[PDB]
């Protein structure tokens, strides 16, 4: 029948098949009706189709990034669903979103036969950023039922880490023979060989490390100070911490007032240096998504 | 293929000729059933007697010529028929879709690994998948594009051109 | 009409002209982009300037083809584009009048008489298949003379009356006209990357499933106009072999392994070396290694040596005298000796030039044209 990936209620395909008719075919009269605004509905503007002429000047421009209002999702019959599947399951449904993206930038050009080349555009990782995802709840009013849900924020921006480089994939050699290999990261853990992979070289543990060739990217970490539009019976305002990543690296200054929409994340913080014990109260962060 | 899928000498996943019989695809054969069984000869009788007489005008058009230019002759045989194992019987018992994109993403195939279990078509003129026809007419892009004609004016010089051959 | 008649009113109420311009009768088709209905020619002037492409059999029926808002106005301008340029001989059924409306539209076509395939090839005849192949020949050299390719060609497609003996072609929407080392290391030869970045090649895959030509099957990117005669090849084997969803293809590579296990891996991995990709084969155990080296004999034979032996086929000696024929190669009244000579002689032709029929390479196989001139057809020219 339909698959659906576990702990979850969401559907590859049946994303996909939604969220690509929703960039085909939605105009933003939707939203002015979704809002109650009918005496503001224009021809010349919301009767074009929004997300088709965006994407084709994301085309013409190199743009690799589609900015998504959550609420237009809201204002389609169809991804009301998909709305709040990308609400409870940011990871798998703007995966699933940047997929579509790149599959309409395919067929953009593909059915109307333009003259850009689809090398170009294949060799592109498009992604998503969606934003205005809902009403701004406090950092201290949410829950741990609320991890890796896409969370909106008010703040302003107090300091910033510098960038600071983490470690996609790994680069080791050989001592004896000079034979390397490069491994990928897996959710954060690297696999280091306990022996050489060559059939001459069998050598165990002969396979070190070089941390300039492995490659690494971009993660900064943002000190926060929120401005909730509630505040609490004596609540004193506090800081978060908010991870940004690749290119939204050095994107906030401090002392600016931003909208910043992410996964709300949680880690366990190591004890001790030397040890590998972890505490059983968890450190809470944003990963942040989109930032206005 | 791992071993484990292709065990099977009757399901497999490439194409084998195993022949099979009645008219039927040679790939498939004929696994559900078979013709050697008493009544399945019983009904191919049947429809066979039904078709002598739609076989005979068959036989007697192109006898001699091709074209109708023009009693019959026919070949024996020394194998056997559906008739005689008849009489033996009777012995024994006296979508066009929507492209994608070449490449997927690692996040995509990591997912794949994560699935488990719980009229319709394509328009190319929307370019998007509908669940049913009839909802798909009524929707506001679909009627959005039938109020056009600025889209079929090609559509429209050959129906003029065709007005007045 | 127990349903389809509301079908029929709801068609009225969408063209408010055809009530005074036609009546209409019955459903004759049904296919995958279009229905095709059949409807009285009432009062006309496209009936009066045509004529002789409707048949001896009188009474002016004309088709009326209805196509679903779902395809695309572009390949609908191209197919009635294609068949307003074309015009000429009686097999390609010209188009009379095109009625469109905000959103559907209506081609108007002779309604030509005709029976089912599934009954044809059952009973079918040696000579009534000298007629068919012939029809088909001559128009399909017809419409290579225009420079259009079929991609199409089905036994639904191709309309044939026995009483009258004469075929004509429709269902030009798929059609369209053409125009126009070593590196050490990464050994892919042996295997795939796990993550792809490269792209697949952008086809014109467009046919109908067990009937897509070998080239379009490996994604040629200058794609000739020899589909068609592979596939009028496919339609001559399937009436000589007796057996008519001959092809069927779950997918793609199906049909790749669908040709290997008759002509062989060795034939088809030379077929693969001039378009410039090799394939292998490891494992895949069947019955002939190599293929068949003596050609697509054998292969019938035991096909209809099968069926035979079990029983379950008709009596008529219709398609009997091939099983005879097959048996004196492999095994190597008057009147009868001449009957025999006779189908003898060019039975074995049929045979003969199917093997240039079912090249593999588009370059040696040999032009409808060419087919023409064969001396197996002698007698119709
Ligand atoms: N003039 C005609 N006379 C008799 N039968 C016809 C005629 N035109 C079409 N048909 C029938 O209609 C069917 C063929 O329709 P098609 O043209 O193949 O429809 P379709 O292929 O689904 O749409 P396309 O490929 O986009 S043109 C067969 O069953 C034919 O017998
Ligand atoms: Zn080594
Ligand atoms: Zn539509």
């Amino acid at each position: 029948p339909l698959r659906i990936i576990w702990g979850t209620n969401v559907s590859i395909q049946e994303c996909t098949t939604n969220f690509r008719n929703f960039l085909m075919s939605f105009k933003y009269k939707f939203r002015k009706i979704l809002d109650e605004r009918e005496e503001f509905i224009n021809n010349t503007t919301d009767e074009e189709l929004y997300y088709i002429k965006q994407l084709n000047e994301m085309r013409e421009l190199g743009t690799s990034n589609l900015n998504l209002d959550a609420r237009n999702l809201l204002a389609y019959k169809q991804t009301e669903d998909l709305y709040h599947q990308l609400l409870n399951y940011p990871q798998e449904v703007i995966s699933i979103m940047d997929q579509t993206i790149k599959d309409c930038m395919v067929s953009l050009i593909v059915d109307n036969n333009l003259d850009y080349d689809l090398d170009e555009i294949e060799t592109k990782f498009y992604k998503v950023r969606p934003y205005n995802v809902g009403s701004c709840k406090g950092m201290r009013e949410l829950n741990p039922n609320d991890i890796d849900k896409l969370i909106n924020l008010k703040g302003l921006v107090l300091r910033s880490t510098p960038v600071i480089p983490d470690m996609k994939v790994a680069f080791f050699k050989c001592n004896v023979c000079d034979h390397t290999m490069a491994v990928e990261i897996d959710r954060g853990v690297i696999q280091e060989p306990a022996r050489c992979e060559r059939i001459d070289c069998n050598e165990p543990n002969s396979m070190s490390l070089i941390h300039n060739r492995c490659s690494f990217a971009d993660k900064q970490v943002i000190k926060l100070q929120e401005t909730p539009d509630f505040v609490p019976d004596g609540q004193t305002p506090h800081s978060i911490s908010l991870c940004v990543y690749d290119e939204l690296v050095d994107s906030c200054r401090a002392g600016d007032r931003i909208e910043v929409t992410g996964t709300f994340r949680s880690i366990p913080i190591r004890a001790n240096s030397r040890q590998r014990v972890l505490k059983s109260l968890y450190k809470t962060y944003v990963d942040v998504v989109h930032v206005k | 293929w791992k071993p484990q899928e292709l065990t099977n000498l009757d399901e497999l996943p490439y194409p084998i000729l195993k022949i099979g019989s009645f008219g039927r695809c040679p790939f498939i054969g004929d696994r559900n059933y078979d013709e050697s069984s008493y009544k399945r000869v019983v009904k191919r009788y049947s429809r066979d007697k039904a078709n002598k007489k739609y076989a005979l005008q068959l036989r007697a058009l192109f006898q001699y010529h091709a074209d109708t230019l023009l009693n019959l002759i026919f070949i024996p045989h020394t194998c056997n028929d559906s008739t005689k194992s008849f009489k033996k019987w009777m012995q024994e018992k006296a979508g066009l879709g929507p492209t994608r994109a070449s490449v997927m993403s690692k996040n995509m195939k990591s997912l794949s690994r994560l699935m488990v279990d719980r009229n319709s078509g394509y328009c190319e003129n929307c370019r998007v998948k509908y669940e049913s026809l009839e909802q798909h007419i009524v929707s506001e892009k679909h009627l959005s594009f039938a109020e056009n004609d600025l889209n079929f004016e090609a559509i429209d010089s050959l129906i003029e051109n065709l007005r007045f051959q | 009409p127990p349903e389809i008649k509301e079908e029929m009113i709801q068609l009225y109420h969408d063209l408010p002209g055809i009530e005074n311009e036609y009546k209409l009768i019955d459903k004759i088709g049904e296919g995958t982009f279009s229905s095709v209905y059949k409807a009285k020619d009432i009062t006309g002037k496209i009936t009066k300037k045509f004529a002789s492409h409707f048949w001896n059999y009188g009474s002016n029926y004309v088709a009326l083809k209805k196509i679903y808002v779902t395809s695309s106005p572009q390949r609908i301008y191209n197919e009635l584009n294609l068949l307003y340029i074309m015009t000429g001989s009686s097999r390609v059924a010209p188009l009379c009048d095109a009625k469109r409306v905000r959103d559907q539209v209506i081609a108007v076509l002779p309604y030509y008489p005709h029976e089912e395939f599934r009954t044809f090839y059952r009973d079918l005849p040696i000579k009534g298949i000298k007629k068919y192949i012939w029809e088909l020949l001559r128009a399909l050299k017809f419409v290579h003379s225009k420079g259009i390719i079929h991609r199409d060609i089905k036994p639904t497609n191709f309309l044939f009356n026995l009483e009258l003996g004469r075929g004509v072609l429709v269902d030009f929407g798929l059609a369209e006209a053409q125009m126009d080392n070593n590196v050490n290391g990464v050994d892919l030869t042996k295997g795939y990357p796990k993550n792809e970045t490269r792209r697949i090649k952008r086809a014109n895959r467009a046919g109908t499933r067990g009937f897509r030509a070998p080239e379009v099957l490996m994604k040629c990117g200058a794609q000739s106009t020899k589909i068609d005669i592979w596939s009028v090849g496919v339609i001559l084997l399937s009436l000589l072999g007796r057996r008519f969803p001959m092809f069927q293809s779950l997918d793609d590579a199906d049909s790749l392994l669908e040709l290997c296990t008759i002509f062989g891996w060795k034939e088809l991995r030379k077929c693969a070396a001039l378009h410039g990709l090799g394939f292998e084969a490891s494992g895949l155990i069947w019955d002939k290694p190599n293929g068949y080296s003596n050609g697509l004999k054998e292969f019938v034979y035991d096909l209809l040596n099968k069926e035979c032996t079990i029983g379950t086929f008709p009596e008529y000696s219709v398609a009997f005298e091939t099983f005879g024929f097959l048996q004196q190669e492999l095994h190597d009244a008057y009147e009868l000796k001449k009957y025999q000579e006779e189908i003898w002689s060019d039975h074995y032709w049929c045979f003969q030039v199917l093997e240039q029929c079912f090249e593999m390479d588009p370059q040696k196989r040999s032009s409808a044209e060419d087919l023409l001139k064969t001396p197996f057809f002698n007698e119709l020219n």
